């Protein structure tokens, strides 16, 4: 499948490499912190790699199915 | 310009 990438370019759905059974989505906090909360650093992963403290990391597997809540004006 | 929770666009995120 394919998932975005936000920590590499700046978001677009483009296959990974030879692993990445399922999309994911990462989550900590920007270089600013900003109110926003964490960042949303999507992409391909083996499977949930989901940390425990603040790693926040997520899954999809979906098409497109890396498109953190944010697309929306507030 | 970043992907935040609360946007996707380099305008709205940062």
């Amino acid at each position: 499948i394919v998932c975005h990438t936000t920590a590499t370019s700046p978001i677009s759905a483009v296959t990974c490499p030879p692993g990445e059974n399922l999309c994911y989505r990462k989550m900590w906090c920007d270089a600013f912190c900003s109110s926003r909360g964490k960042v949303v650093e999507l992409g391909c992963a083996a499977t949930c790699p989901s940390k425990k403290p603040y790693e926040e990391v997520t899954c999809c597997s979906t098409d497109k199915c890396n498109p953190h809540p944010k697309q929306r004006p507030g | 310009h970043r992907y935040y929770e609360s946007s996707l666009e380099p305008w709205y995120p940062d």
